[PDB]
């Protein structure tokens, strides 16, 4: 990010948590208790479900 | 290997082969941002020049 006057290396880590992490946290899902994920599949206008 | 191990098959397959390009050597330009900043210059202007 920037070198201080002092000769020394200012990085990311330094000063921010860096991880992994969702998009968004907002939606959350679980299966019988149990941690869990999955996608809601809709329907085409015309389509046949099955 | 997939091809090493059809070529082991003639009674049954002929002309294997891939149909892409092999890997061909590359020019890296590995830049340091310590110098780039002690020097005062801009990694943008670096980029756009090259």
């Amino acid at each position: 990010l920037k070198v201080n006057q002092d000769g020394s290396r200012v990085l990311l880590r330094d000063v921010a948590k860096i991880e992994l992490g969702g998009e968004n946290y907002d939606i959350i899902a679980e299966f019988n208790g149990q941690p869990a994920s999955g996608l809601g599949i809709k329907l085409a206008t015309g389509a046949n479900a099955l | 290997q997939l091809l090493a191990e059809a070529a082991k098959h003639p009674d049954m397959l002929t002309s294997v082969r891939p149909n892409g390009l092999e890997d061909t050597p590359q020019f890296k330009i590995d830049i340091d941002q310590e110098k780039a900043q002690a020097l005062g210059v801009s990694i943008n202007d670096i980029n756009t020049t090259l």
